[PDB]
């Protein structure tokens, strides 16, 4: 049993012209064949009815989704992105994690190219503009000593005009020459430096970690209106995550979205004013999808992991468990992920930056 | 040990601790909280963009030096006269 | 001479044009620096190091089967790209 | 004792370190940064990470 | 004034210093452009 979730299990292009297991393709589809090869058994890929993962209705006390089909003998094994939770480990058996993950942050790709007159004060540092002005009057005063109270004012205004930039009194002569060589170097430095930003032009981003989302308010952020992601912050007693929840809990308008697609759309249409918190796995995949305008930032907020689920006290139990460990050590798991996330991806990150010009 | 009595209990215990965020808490306690370096990490929160004053400074000293040289050549001229 | 009024005008206007001509020079340099950065497709390794320029082989033949079976570093990556490149980078005939 | 984690000498085929003290009944449980490897999962039991 | 002799001297010397200051400016731009080119090891692929 498995769920339809990209890029783990998807319907092949010409699935209508195919049958059996050939109809499906994805990370878990390949992972199934690998597990079956090391455990030695034939299998039939089937999609769960209700299309859910594995929850437990409080009232009826009934399990649904894949976890359900396992407990009620509908399936023999579950190969999908099934989270290893305590509530499930009690009813079924989870093999060692075949993919560690967690909660990540998604923001809009920093294409920030605003006006801001502060891109002119950057090339030449504020400290440098100051000293060049101090030395400016520092020369107009030295020249002023070269040449009764008003006579000093008319001269100080003349040396200030000799300052406002453009006979053979050797003294003040070398002053004008050295000052010229001085300003020559500066204007050359300004020109050269200004050429740099407009040549390379690498983008920077504000938010680096989760603590950055709590320390600021300019950039709104939220999670899915329902799921372990939202329930995580609510129950989290950790310092940073606490404040985050407090904000999202009363943030207006609603920072929570209906579906994952809505969340991504909100990040792509807010010009970097809205961040979305979701599972790293799905996030990393989104980053490799057109128009390649989303990116994951910072490390995960918690440590989770998917695993192969097998009915409590099953024969495939131990075998599958070892199989997962064997696959990971052979780097086969990492290979599969690279195949469906980056290789099969549409957005070479270091390639999209190597193929973009201005 | 394979086929132990503590097997299942401990397994569930680990899952329970992680969900209660107790595991993450413990790590933070011994790695970052008990850590000696929140200073080099607070500065690694950000370094900024453009040019320095260092290089430009060297040209400032040669300027004042030229001004001083002139202030010296000036004095001597008035003396000879 | 030293007509302070129009004097600072000439100075400020000079500082104004100074910035502009400096901007023009700097900006003109980036367009020429990048113009050189664009390196012509010289070797096969150049096709793998970039993605802007797509590339492929014949859909059937020793040429295609070469990359598929090749265990060489460069040719490996090339095949990985062509194997999943969309749209199809492979053609029906040589024409 | 030996201050090792858990390896297996090819020749003597003997386990050492904590993993060893578990297989030979020296200890009841191992609480340490013990990596969950296939070679060990075969002789002992690993709880979730 | 127009002392042709020393006149072309001032002109050639001007053209000389023009090239040098242009070279200094251009080269200085390159030292900052390359200074940015040096990308810190962000990933393993960078090693
Ligand atoms: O076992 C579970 N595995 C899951 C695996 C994934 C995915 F990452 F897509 F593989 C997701 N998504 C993440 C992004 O939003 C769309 C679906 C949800 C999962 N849920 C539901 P939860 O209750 O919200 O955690 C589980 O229960
Ligand atoms: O089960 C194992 N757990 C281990 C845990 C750790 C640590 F991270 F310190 F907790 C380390 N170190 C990492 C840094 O170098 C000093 C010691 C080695 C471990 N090894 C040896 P491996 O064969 O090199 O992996 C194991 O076998």
């Amino acid at each position: 049993t498995t769920i339809l979730e990209s890029p783990y299990v998807m319907m092949k292009a010409n699935h209508a012209a195919l049958a059996g297991n050939e109809r499906y393709e994805g990370y878990c589809v390949d992972l199934a064949a690998e597990i079956a090869k090391h455990c030695g058994f034939k299998y039939k890929l089937t999609i769960v009815g209700d299309g859910k993962y594995g929850a437990r209705d409080a009232d009826t006390k009934i399990w649904n989704g894949m976890v359900g089909e396992l407990v009620y003998g509908k399936a023999d094994i579950a190969i999908a992105p099934l989270t290893i939770t305590l509530v499930r480990e009690e009813v079924i058996d989870f093999s060692k994690p075949f993919m560690s993950l967690g909660i990540s942050i998604m923001i809009k790709k920093p294409q920030k190219s605003k006006p801001g007159v502060f891109s002119f004060l950057d090339p030449l540092a504020y400290e440098i503009w100051m000293c060049i002005v101090f030395a400016y009057i520092g020369v107009s005063v030295v020249l002023f000593l070269v040449s009764t109270n008003e006579f000093g004012i008319f001269n100080s205004l003349w040396f200030s005009l000799g300052a406002f930039m453009q006979p053979r009194s050797l003294s003040g002569r070398i002053v004008g020459g050295v000052w010229w060589f001085f300003t020559l170097i500066i204007i050359s430095s300004y020109t050269a430096n200004l050429a740099a930003f407009l040549t390379v032009e690498r983008m920077v981003s504000p938010i680096e970690s989760a603590e950055d989302l709590s320390k600021q308010t300019e950039i709104a952020y939220g999670t899915l209106d329902s799921g372990s992601t939202k329930e995580f912050f609510r129950r989290s007693k950790i310092a940073v995550f606490d404040k985050m929840w407090t904000y999202m809990r009363s943030a207006e308008p609603s920072v929570f979205v209906r579906t994952t697609a809505e969340g991504v759309a909100r990040v792509r249409k807010s010009k970097g004013k809205y961040a979305y918190l979701l599972e790293s796995t799905m996030n990393e995949y989104i980053e490799q999808r057109k128009p390649c305008d989303t990116m994951k930032v910072g490390g995960n907020l918690d440590s989770k992991g998917y695993g192969i689920a097998t009915p409590k006290g099953s024969s495939l139990g131990t075998p599958v468990n070892l199989a997962v460990l064997k696959l990971s050590e052979q780097g086969l798991l990492d290979k599969l992920k690279n195949k469906w996330w980056y290789d099969k991806g549409e957005c070479g990150a270091k390639d999209s930056g190597s193929k973009e010009k201005t | 040990p394979k086929g132990s009595s503590l097997g299942t209990p401990v397994n569930l215990a680990v899952l329970k601790l992680s969900e209660q965020g107790l595991l993450d808490k413990l790590k933070n306690k011994w790695w970052y909280d008990k850590g000696e370096c929140g200073a080099k990490d607070s500065g690694s929160k950000e370094k900024t963009s453009a040019l320095s004053l260092s290089n430009v400074a060297g040209v400032f000293y040669i300027l004042v030096g030229g001004l001083g040289l002139a202030m010296l050549v000036a004095l001597i001229e008035f003396c000879y006269k």
